[PDB]
DNA sequence: ATCAATATCCACCTGCAGATTCTACCAAAAGTGTATTTGGAAACTGCTCCATCAAAAGGCATGTTCAGCTGAATTCAGCTGAACATGCCTTTTGATGGAGCAGTTTCCAAATACACTTTTGGTAGAATCTGCAGGTGGATATTGAT
DNA sequence: ATCAATATCCACCTGCAGATTCTACCAAAAGTGTATTTGGAAACTGCTCCATCAAAAGGCATGTTCAGCTGAATTCAGCTGAACATGCCTTTTGATGGAGCAGTTTCCAAATACACTTTTGGTAGAATCTGCAGGTGGATATTGAT
């Protein structure tokens, strides 16, 4: 029986996501969330496409992105594993929360 | 001898209203009349843009007040919108 | 007589004054009657609010005058003026007291 | 019976981060993503709408997903910018 | 046709008619939507031939979005002028904190 | 209704005679070209506007190059923009 | 026998006073001559306006005074209570001027 | 008829460097942050002053006046109120 | 690292569908040719505002000592988060129709841009007015040693 | 649980530098009256968009086992804060020469406004091409065990 030692597959799976350009969300689930916030603004609303698309593509740069500064973060403290502190204070410095 | 304008007297008028028996200094003064300035050209280039966005060649009261919503973070964007509503029907109901 | 406009709209600030600015900052070619207004009334509002919780910052801390100090506890202590100016500079306004509960003594 | 914020599963929120080039998560990192994003989905809707609402249509279009993304200063470059 | 005489694949006179509707002044001199178009081609050019090493550099002949992106944030001066700008569908660049590695 | 799109295929042609562009590809080109238009025009839109001018001149532009683009890229950007004028006013 | 207070009492005060006002903190001649210094190496012959040196002081002590608050939330995260290099390093990398 | 500029940079002294990490709240500065605090500012200046003179000079003008700093200071996303803003 | 055995990865070839390229044509930009405007670069010059200089004095920067308490280095047990196989269910996706509604067109009424032509509201200094900065000296609070 | 050494505070005082008020000219609102658009309001269509439907296919949720990482506890050398003596140099106050903003005039080179006249760039059906996604079959990496 056969099993790779905790972290090896988890940079297999880095190397490989850093590689593509996929999204990484299902789009359904995604395109539901989408719709129920809009609802708040706005009742019986439509949505072209490429409205979603945009929108999905806008979100997973950013969060990609504030993984980035979050991981900087954790390594700032010695540790290997990011936490909610570590986006907290990610956040803070990009001054969405400051 | 030349003619720099400013928007103090209405800034002081405001003040007069709000603080019957306070002051300002010019510097303090200066920073008011910057950040008149400033939203200003913020509330105007917003309005320009969304003008543009639907082939008008007009700004017209309704530009302004998109770009209120746009700019303001929410409950300063209610009062603000609603007396921009209220001054412009009280203007029309004129002449 | 001739009435001005701000009195016809229940405005301090000078609507004629600020349709001129429209029309000669290229922000379209012709500028609306009622967006002078509307913009004048708005400018007018956010003056007051600031005004408002600086005079109270002045009284405070016992003076009558509104100096920078002031502009800048109203702006930063209310959380959306903060945000609307949260990357502006106020020349002479300091900084809210505020020192991380981590580095007191025991 | 379901949420929607929930329908943002942890297998996704665990790929984003490895893009990111995150290692080891704390599970408490997933029930934090999805408040964030809520937060960066409602605030660039919410603009979007006003452009929908001022162009006098009931149909979000992709330009209004881009001109709200500018101004919150995310500019997106692929959909008509 | 203007963009021939001043040598340019840009359309000059395009230019001048965005510059003219677009409310940034009264009058719009002769060289400006010259010099504009030319500086527009130039970035054009730029990104593209360093796109291009890209698509060859992954055994492709035509550029997509990834390649853009490759193109973009390998280089620190393009970088910088896009620095807040997202490019669909361009991924990100491999890159693995040392820390992070086995020992 | 119009996009740069022939453009920036006439200019990859020039660049890489053998290359192709996706047509996802071709929009954020597309896109970028727009983005820093503008970014160019309102720059030197303030520019005249601070020197009490009416006139947007190619002098407005290059200024407005130099305060928006990287050290290198400006002075490129400046070249071929000086070229492109020169050439054309000597022509009839 | 001669008094004296523990390390970080003084500290406290100097945070508790420079946090109450507002004067400029560092002075204004050397900070001129770096200006006119910097600006020369620049464009030789230039003038200043006096304005235009103290804008930019209150710009640059603003600028410094935001960045240390900063800095000091990522000695903090490091369960630590003093600034380092790597702290601002870190501060300015997120932030967008390093990224 | 000129005096040389230079070291200047060493004009902001340690006891400023101090004063200004204790408004931002800073209680223990390690030894290293003002040579650190140094470059950060340097940097800092020349940005602003580079675009500054790049007005001055568009306004064909041998003076930097208070507004060059001004525009210059926005279009780096760091607006300053207080000089003509 | 050798000795061995799962899994992962990388290469070379290959057939196919989805996009990309290549061809075939019309309103609308772009270019021309006139006939006027008009901005703004040149050319005096009235006058702030900058650079400089001098000179005296205290606030503050420098440099040194000395020891408190902080950062860093080590150790270590528990418990969190990774890997992995199982079993179910939500997402994908593929067409099929229907209707909601964006994207164009076509009119005229309402509103905005002009052009002059009186009529004030604001602005720039002069003439006053009045918070508060800077200095005392005394009750109250904080901190640190025994 | 105290006193001693300091720091901090709050009030009361007073003349001055900077705020407020007082007056006199001009740029710019306001007023009317033609001369133009333009933003909407209505009537229609082609087109994407929602609603379903229906299997299959993965992709997710669950639970088990254990590795290794995070957080705690202790230790200690040495860095950094507090206090002190010395005296440099910034800050303050005050004038002086003259560079260079800035305010006005003047007048062509350059730009805008028609009026036609041509050319190009979009759009909708036509025609090859590039990868994708699968297939081996050969090394590679990773992990467990003499
Ligand atoms: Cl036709
Ligand atoms: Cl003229
Ligand atoms: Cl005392
Ligand atoms: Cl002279
Ligand atoms: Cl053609
Ligand atoms: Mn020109
Ligand atoms: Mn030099
Ligand atoms: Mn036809
Ligand atoms: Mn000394
Ligand atoms: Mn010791
Ligand atoms: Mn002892
Ligand atoms: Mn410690
Ligand atoms: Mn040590
Ligand atoms: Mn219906
Ligand atoms: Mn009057
Ligand atoms: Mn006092
Ligand atoms: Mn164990």
């Amino acid at each position: 029986p056969h099993r790779y030692r905790p972290g090896t597959v988890a940079l297999r799976e880095i190397r490989r996501y850093q590689k593509s350009t996929e999204l990484l969300i299902r789009k359904l689930p995604f395109q539901r969330l989408v719709r129920e916030i809009a609802q708040d603004f706005k009742t019986d609303l439509r949505f072209q496409s490429s409205a979603v698309m945009a929108l999905q593509e806008a979100c997973e740069a950013y969060l990609v992105g504030l993984f980035e500064d979050t991981n900087l973060c954790a390594i700032h403290a010695k540790r290997v594993t990011i936490m909610p502190k570590d986006i907290q204070l990610a956040r803070r410095i990009r001054g969405e929360r400051a | 001898r030349t003619r720099k304008e400013s928007y103090s007297i209405y800034i002081y008028k405001v003040l007069k209203q709000v603080h019957p028996d306070t002051g300002i200094s010019s510097k303090a003064m200066s920073i008011m009349n910057s950040f008149v300035t400033d939203i200003f050209e913020r509330i105007a280039s917003e309005a320009s843009r969304l003008a543009h966005y639907s082939k008008r060649s007009t700004i017209s009261s309704r530009e302004i007040q998109t770009a209120v919503r746009l700019l303001l973070p929410g409950e300063l964007a209610k009062h603000a919108v609603s007396e921009g509503t209220k001054a412009v029907t009280k203007y029309t109901s004129s002449k | 007589k001739a009435k001005t406009r701000s009195s016809r709209a229940g405005l301090q600030f000078p609507v004629g004054r600020v349709h001129r600015l429209l029309r000669k900052g290229n922000y379209s070619e012709r500028v609306g009657a009622g967006a002078p207004v509307y913009l004048a009334a708005v400018l007018e509002y956010l003056t007051a609010e600031i005004l408002e919780l600086a005079g109270n910052a002045a009284r405070d801390n016992k003076k009558t005058r509104i100096i920078p100090r002031h502009l800048q506890l109203a702006i930063r202590n209310d959380e959306e003026l903060n945000k609307l100016l949260g990357k502006v500079t106020i020349a002479q306004g300091g900084v809210l007291p505020n020192i991380q509960a981590v580095l007191l003594p025991k | 019976l379901r949420d929607n914020i929930q329908g943002i599963t942890k297998p996704a929120i665990r790929r984003l981060a490895r893009r990111g080039g995150v290692k080891r998560i704390s599970g408490l990192i997933y029930e934090e993503t999805r408040g964030v994003l809520k937060v960066f989905l409602e605030n660039v809707i919410r603009d979007a709408v006003t452009y929908t609402e001022h162009a006098k249509r009931k149909t979000v279009t992709a330009m209004d997903v881009v001109y709200a993304l500018k101004r919150q200063g995310r500019t997106l470059y692929g959909f008509g910018g």
